[PDB]
RNA sequence: AAAAAAAAAAAACUAGAUACUAACACAUUUAAUUUUUUUUUGUU
């Protein structure tokens, strides 16, 4: 009873610190949007995957790839590319 | 909810999908998760409300067996169990670390294992060492007299052998007074089948040492 | 409580027992190997045994057993016991009975190691067992001896060729 | 804390502050209450030390505390160290209950 | 009605069975109240439940039995009508006042559970009807409540509420509670009042100005408690009322001034140093002129600002050794001081804080006259200061003279005490742990008086003597009287034969400082005299002679194992082994300690055999208590002496000793940190029967082995050993009960790590959606934990293609 | 003469019977500091 109830809270607030945690029922979009923010945080942080993506595209600068990834996390990223 | 015939056409192995699988709040996605490269499946006991685990196949379990390296170092005569000491611990030092350096359980299990309730693993362990002592062309004594079949006396198949021919899967099956020699036969064998380093080669084996 | 009698474990591969079931596993609780049932103490056992469940398991392990499972002759006088045991027993229980034969192929022994002949067994219900080869595949065989009356007794065998000198204990069998 | 349910942790930022330990509650991780090999210190935040209270024994927070608080090794191999500050905050249905039992 | 009836009377039944019953009665219907509590009627609930606190028949301990009903249905039920609110409060606030702190916080539970279950909007309502009442006691009492609330949704959703009280021109106690909400919240939140003090602000200042007193004056607190609540930062808020406390100080005397020179007092350290200088040197000619004052509140003010303001650097120490510390003496030391406590702690806190500008030798000089005055409870006082001030700023400054006559004050102070008070011994260890080698000429006298003391009749100074020699031992040592050690050694065993346990102990406790200390083949009586006269002093009981005694065999086990012979040390652990069904915790964490130095000492098996004889007792304390004990045998002389008998003893066919041999075997991992590697590989068919045995408690205490195994064998390249035992887990997540289920949730995170994030998950993700809302319920949780343990290690690892997830990304199909 | 290709127990309610877990807690607890609450009312 008690300790469920401290289950509870404790998922309250591991969800807030980590932000994405799926709880019972969680929607497939809910999920691959954690799951897409990770990836794109991994190939930004290494400077490893940094290269490998910025090698890769060509484009003219590592930050360039960078702030990509970055602006990619947002939803609406991929419909202001299709407006230039 | 899409019937599962038009959900197993979307699978490159629509044999896993079973009819619950229909009924998940996101099929198309739980079809391709559940198929995909290395996953392995849940557990299979849940929808059983038995708790995981009945009596009916634990009732007969045995107790336990010491790993024949430890049962070696005679504590079980010392120590009654079923139903002051004075060990030399070189002797315990050396059991663990010199003499049983690389002896590992007989077992173990493989990565897709998972172990349900009616699975005995005392069973498959005595099915491998059955398959790797056990051998075409040779008989136990036990089975010959069971058989009452003397030592140097052909098995009494080898007429029907000698009419039809030599067992399909054993090619190289040599079977004493047909393909092979009658005075070969002897004892319990009267046939027999008759057809590096890895780069790091440790080339030197030492134990870490008590003294 | 347990009325001194030592339950044995699981695994101690069978002194007979009060009631065949309850036993105690590789651990230490109690069992009922029928209902699979783990009892703490003896009293709940006194209480599964008295419980409604166990007769039905009981009973429907009845039912599952229950549907599944001019010429030569030889002349031999068999004697019993001279008032000597059997004394002590006289209830009328299968008393008026006299001694049983039959004939049994050797393809079967507890042993099973040589077979091929046939016994002659007869049997007494205090006495042991007793049997004669028959290597000759048939003497004394004979061709409506008597004008066919049909009191089946055990068989035409015993009817046919036997008899029960029951006041001096001496069974004749030709 | 491990062992009992219904009390609640304080999980925020730890401050630059180390906890401290009643001579009751000495050597224990305020984890999973191992007695054995610790690692590193503990760290509180700010909401947590302030005045009185600071002094206290962040397990059990009525006897005052003395030694440092330390997380054992294996609660900094899982990563329970960093979670946040690990001050219980209620005392908790046991010790309450102990408390009115006696008088 | 007789069907419903019958719960009516369930209810009855069951909160009688509460309130008054048997232990295992009430247990149980607690249990059925929370799990049935939302089947039952909360009108009927409360209703039946509430009429019961009212009375005045209800002890305490029947009180709180309620109470705990009350919390459990109210953190469950989540949504409440505002009359029970009402009543809820009525009963519950009057908590918040109670004598001691235990009551306070289990009826601020209450409240801060309800705020959330009665939800803002409702509470509100309450309060306000209540605030206007003409009543003092509830007032008092829904300030503190209003506060509890105040913290429990934040302060600002509440804030205009205050806001309003405070600003009400309608009535005037409106004012003076809404004033004090604003102390009991600058209480609760601590330093974290900080961001909201400007908000808070809002209400003080102008509510300061009301033509009635009372109001004025509490104003005049809440500027303090959100003063000191604040520290140095707050500054920038409080210049805005920073200008009428001076008007109103200059003026109002009376009670006034104190609240007000308690305001500024407090407003001192954060101010910035151009400044301080100004205000204190304000400050002080009213301290000075109110000297006289008798009103107890206004000499605590006075001792609040003399207090503060040493911290402030523009005045110098010369200026305060030349006239505010001889006026501070002679004033504040008067004999009628040390009668009241409250009064004693804030003069000797006092004394202590002006010690550190003050020259450490002048305020030691300055209290050495109390010392050796004739007052009883003065020179405990007298004592108490110069332990402190001793304690901060150590000794180095003080001349032979003062050095002799302190120590001097500190013998006759010490040898006519009463009440038992270990401020003489830590004080006067003090004093001697920091002069230790000056120590030396002064050490002859103060042994004899112990040796004196010893002898008394009265229990309490052989206490008192005893406990003075554990401290002066290692300074003894540094004053090398080797002679001395053993003469009291001798004196010490001699008088070992005590009748009273709780001086007893003491002397034991003397008997350990000086083995410690002292080289073991000097020790006179000897050691292996000393020993044998020990083991029937552990069968005495009590306590502290148990601890004692225990730690010091401890002792002996470390530097002089070879001295008793084997069979007595069987002896000894034969009677711990029975010791150890003590109450106290220390007691079995020191025996267990020892059966490390014993088995260190004689050998293993001699000892195991005896403690594996343990295990089939029924007592949980007992089996636990040697599993730890085997585990620290194993420890110490090494696992693959225990590990076979061990694993022999396992095969008994009795429950408690098999739960008991995987316990021991939990301990004597989690003990040996990093050796565990070569041992596992023997220990797989051991957890093979435990993970598979048909009981919970096997499945339980099995995964706790593979905790502590599976998180530092990690990286060893064994591996193939855990995907086995992982293998026998995976099966367990749907179990239920909480022991149970939390361990094996811990030992699939430990072989999280003998794995590699990716190969464990390979199991996860097929019913980690699922349709069974039951298996989903339980990957989901075994997945956070992954999560927690693994974000950006867990992102090769995600089985998502592009035709799997929509957007998927791009990127991790390039190739280059 | 034959072979039988391997799965059954309930649940609920109500009371009663008995094992057991969690190094659970058990005599210390008190020298800086907030239940310290009154219609202000202590004078070179
Ligand atoms: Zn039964
Ligand atoms: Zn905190
Ligand atoms: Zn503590
Ligand atoms: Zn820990």
């Amino acid at each position: 009873m008690a300790e469920k109830q401290r289950q509870l809270k404790l998922q309250k607030i591991y969800k807030q610190k980590y932000i994405g945690l799926g709880d019972e029922s969680t929607t497939r979009e809910q999920w691959q949007r954690n799951v897409r923010n990770d990836t794109l945080n991994t190939l930004q942080g290494h400077s490893a995957s940094l290269e490998y993506v910025s090698l890769s595209r060509g484009d003219l600068s590592i930050r360039d790839t960078r702030i990509h990834l970055l602006k990619s996390m947002s939803p609406g990223y991929k419909a202001y590319l299709r407006e230039e | 909810k899409p019937s599962l015939s038009q959900l197993k056409s979307q699978v490159p192995y629509p044999q896993i999908i079973e009819w619950y699988d229909c009924d998940a709040r996101y099929p198309g996605l739980l079809a391709s998760i559940k198929c995909t490269k290395n996953v392995i499946p849940v557990p299979s006991h849940w929808q059983s409300k038995k708790e995981y685990l009945s009596g009916r196949s634990l009732l007969g379990k045995r107790p336990f067996e010491l790993p024949d390296i430890i049962k070696k170092t005679n504590i079980e005569q010392m120590r009654s169990t079923l139903p002051a000491l004075d060990l030399d611990y070189k002797k315990l030092h050396d059991v663990f670390f010199k003499i049983g350096a690389n002896w590992k359980p007989d077992h173990l299990l493989c990565f897709g294992d998972v172990y349900y309730e009616n699975r005995n693993l005392f069973e498959e362990t005595n099915w491998k060492r059955m398959v790797d002592h056990k051998r075409p062309g040779r008989i136990s004594q036990e089975l010959r007299a069971i058989m009452n079949l003397p030592e140097g006396q052909l098995p009494p198949w080898c007429m029907k052998m000698k009419d039809i021919g030599l067992p399909t899967g054993y090619p190289d099956l040599k079977i004493a007074g047909l393909n092979w020699d009658i005075t070969n036969l002897k004892g319990d064998v009267y046939g027999k089948i008759i057809p590096r380093n890895y780069f790091g080669a440790l080339i030197s084996f030492e134990t870490p040492e008590f003294e | 409580l347990s009325k001194g009698e030592n339950v044995p474990y699981t695994f101690q591969d069978e002194q007979v027992r009060s009631n065949p079931y309850i036993y105690k596993n590789h651990s230490g609780k109690l069992v009922c190997k029928l209902c699979n049932t783990m009892h703490m103490s003896w009293s709940s056992v006194e209480r599964h045994l008295g419980g409604k469940k166990h007769g039905l398991n009981v009973l429907r392990r009845g039912i599952s057993i229950e549907k599944s499972s001019g010429s030569v002759g030889l002349a031999i006088q068999v004697n019993y016991s001279s008032e000597v045991k059997e004394n002590s027993v006289d209830s009328d229980d299968k008393a008026k009975v006299p001694p049983l034969i039959r004939i049994v192929s050797g393809l079967e022994l507890s042993d099973t190691k040589q077979k091929g002949k046939k016994f002659l067994v007869i049997a007494y219900e205090p006495f042991e067992n007793i049997a004669i080869e028959l290597p000759p595949n048939e003497i004394l065989f004979s061709e409506n001896n008597d004008m066919d009356n049909n009191n089946d007794g055990v068989d035409e065998l015993n009817k046919k060729c036997t008899f029960w000198d029951a006041i001096s204990k001496l069974y004749y069998v030709q | 804390s491990r062992h009992q349910f219904d009390l609640i942790m304080c999980l925020k930022q730890p401050g630059v502050q180390t906890g401290l330990l009643c001579e009751k509650c000495d050597g224990k991780c305020p984890i999973c209450d191992s007695y054995v090999r610790p690692k590193r210190k503990v760290r509180v935040c700010e909401n947590c030390s302030f005045g009185k209270q600071a002094k206290n024994c962040i397990i059990c927070n009525l006897n005052v505390g003395v030694n440092d608080a330390f997380y054992c090794w294996e609660c900094c191999r899982l990563g329970k160290d960093k979670d946040g500050c690990p001050r219980i905050l209620n005392l908790g249905s046991n010790r309450l209950d102990r408390h009115f039992e006696k008088k | 009605l007789n069907k419903d009836e019958k719960k009516e009377r369930t209810l009855s039944m069951l909160l009688l069975k509460i309130k008054n019953g048997n232990t295992a009665s009430r247990r149980t219907s607690m249990r059925i109240l929370t799990d049935k509590a939302v089947t039952f009627g909360p009108e009927m609930i409360f209703n039946r439940l509430l009429p019961i606190l009212l009375d005045r028949s209800l002890e305490d301990q029947e009180r709180h039995l309620m109470i705990k009903t009350i919390d459990r249905v109210l953190y469950q039920l989540g949504d409440l009508t505002k009359p029970y609110v009402h009543k809820i409060l009525v009963v519950a606030a009057p908590l918040l006042i109670d004598e001691d702190p235990m009551v306070r916080s289990t009826g601020q539970e209450i409240i801060t559970n309800l705020s959330t279950v009665a939800g803002l909007k409702t509470i509100l309502t309450v309060m306000r009807p209540d605030i206007e009442n003409e009543d003092e006691y509830v007032r008092n009492v829904t300030s503190r409540a209003a506060a509890v609330v105040a913290k429990a949704l934040g302060v600002n959703q509440l804030l205009p509420f205050i806001n309003a009280a405070c600003h009400s021109r309608k009535s005037w106690k409106a004012r003076h509670t809404g004033i004090k909400i604003v102390q009991q919240i600058g209480i609760l939140l601590g330093i974290g009042v900080l961001n909201h003090l400007t908000g808070l602000m809002s209400c003080i200042k102008d509510c300061l100005m009301d033509d009635h007193v009372p109001v004025r004056i509490v104003t005049a607190h809440t500027l303090s408690t959100l003063a000191e609540n604040s520290y140095p930062y707050g500054i920038e808020v409080f210049n805005v009322v920073l200008e009428p406390l001076w008007k109103g100080i200059r003026s109002h005397r009376g009670k006034v001034l104190s609240s007000f020179l308690k305001a500024v007092g407090s407003m001192i350290p954060l101010m910035d140093p151009e400044y301080a200088g100004y205000y204190t040197t304000e400050a002080m000619r009213i301290i000075r002129r109110e000297f006289d004052s008798p009103d107890d509140e206004m000499k605590k003010t006075i001792l609040l600002v003399l207090q503060k303001c040493s911290a402030v650097e523009s005045i110098t120490p010369k200026f305060l050794r030349e006239e505010i510390a001889p006026e501070f003496f002679q004033k504040f030391w008067v004999r009628r001081v040390a009668l009241d406590r409250p009064l004693n702690k804030v003069v000797t806190y006092t004394t202590v804080t002006l010690a550190k500008k003050l020259g450490c030798s002048y305020t030691i000089d300055k209290l050495l006259t109390p010392l050796r005055d004739e007052a009883e409870p003065f020179r405990t006082m007298a004592v108490h200061a110069v332990t402190r001030t001793v304690n901060l700023l150590g000794t180095a400054d003080l001349d032979e003279r003062l050095e002799t006559r302190l120590i001097d004050a500190l013998l006759i102070a010490f040898q006519e005490q009463t009440n038992s008070d270990s401020i003489i011994f830590k004080g006067f260890g003090a004093v001697t742990v920091s002069l230790d080698i000056r120590m030396k000429p002064f050490l002859a006298p103060i042994v004899s008086t112990i040796l004196n003391h010893l002898k008394h009749k009265t229990p309490l100074v052989r206490q008192h003597a005893a406990d003075l020699c554990a401290i002066l031992i290692p300074v003894i040592k540094n004053c090398h009287e080797f002679e001395m050690l053993n003469k009291l050694n001798i004196i010490l065993y001699e008088s070992l034969g005590e009748v009273y346990p709780e001086v007893l102990g003491s002397i034991i406790n003397a008997m350990y400082c000086i083995t410690s200390v002292m080289d073991l083949d000097k020790l006179q009586p000897p050691i292996n005299q000393i020993l044998p006269t020990l083991t029937p002093i552990l069968r005495n009981k009590h306590r502290k002679v148990e601890v004692n005694t225990i730690k010091f065999v401890g002792l002996i086990g470390k530097l002089a194992p070879t001295y008793a012979p084997p069979k007595e040390w069987m002896r000894i652990c034969f009677e711990l082994l029975e010791l150890l069904k003590s109450t106290n915790k220390e007691i079995r964490r020191s025996a267990n300690a020892t059966f490390g130095f014993i088995a260190e000492a004689i050998g293993p098996h001699d000892v195991l055999v005896a403690l594996l004889n343990n295990l089939k007792v029924q007592e949980r304390q007992l089996r636990v208590c040697t599993a730890v004990a085997i585990g620290i045998v194993a420890k110490v002389c090494g696992p693959y002496n225990v590990l076979p008998v061990i694993m022999n003893e396992y095969t008994t066919p009795e429950t408690n000793v098999q739960n008991g041999v995987l316990k021991a075997m939990s301990f004597m991992f989690e003990y040996i940190g990093n050796m565990s590697k070569d041992y596992i590989y023997f220990i797989t068919p051991l957890l093979e029967d435990a993970l598979t045995d048909r009981d919970l408690v096997h499945r339980q205490t099995a995964s706790n082995v593979i905790t502590h195994l599976a998180l530092n064998c990690s990286g060893t390249g064994h591996e193939d050993a855990f995907i086995h035992l992982m293998n026998l887990l995976i099966p367990n997540i749907f179990e239920t009960s909480p022991h149970a289920i939390m361990r094996i949730l811990e030992g699939l995170e430990a072989l999280s790590q003998a794995l590699g994030p990716g190969l464990f998950m390979n199991y996860i993700w097929a019913g980690l959606f699922h349709p069974a809302k039951n298996v989903r319920k339980a990957f989901w949780r075994v997945y956070n934990n992954m999560y927690v343990m693994y974000q950006d290690a867990m992102v090769p690892f995600y089985p998502v293609t592009p035709d799997n997830n929509e957007e998927y990304i791009e990127e991790l199909d390039l190739v280059l």
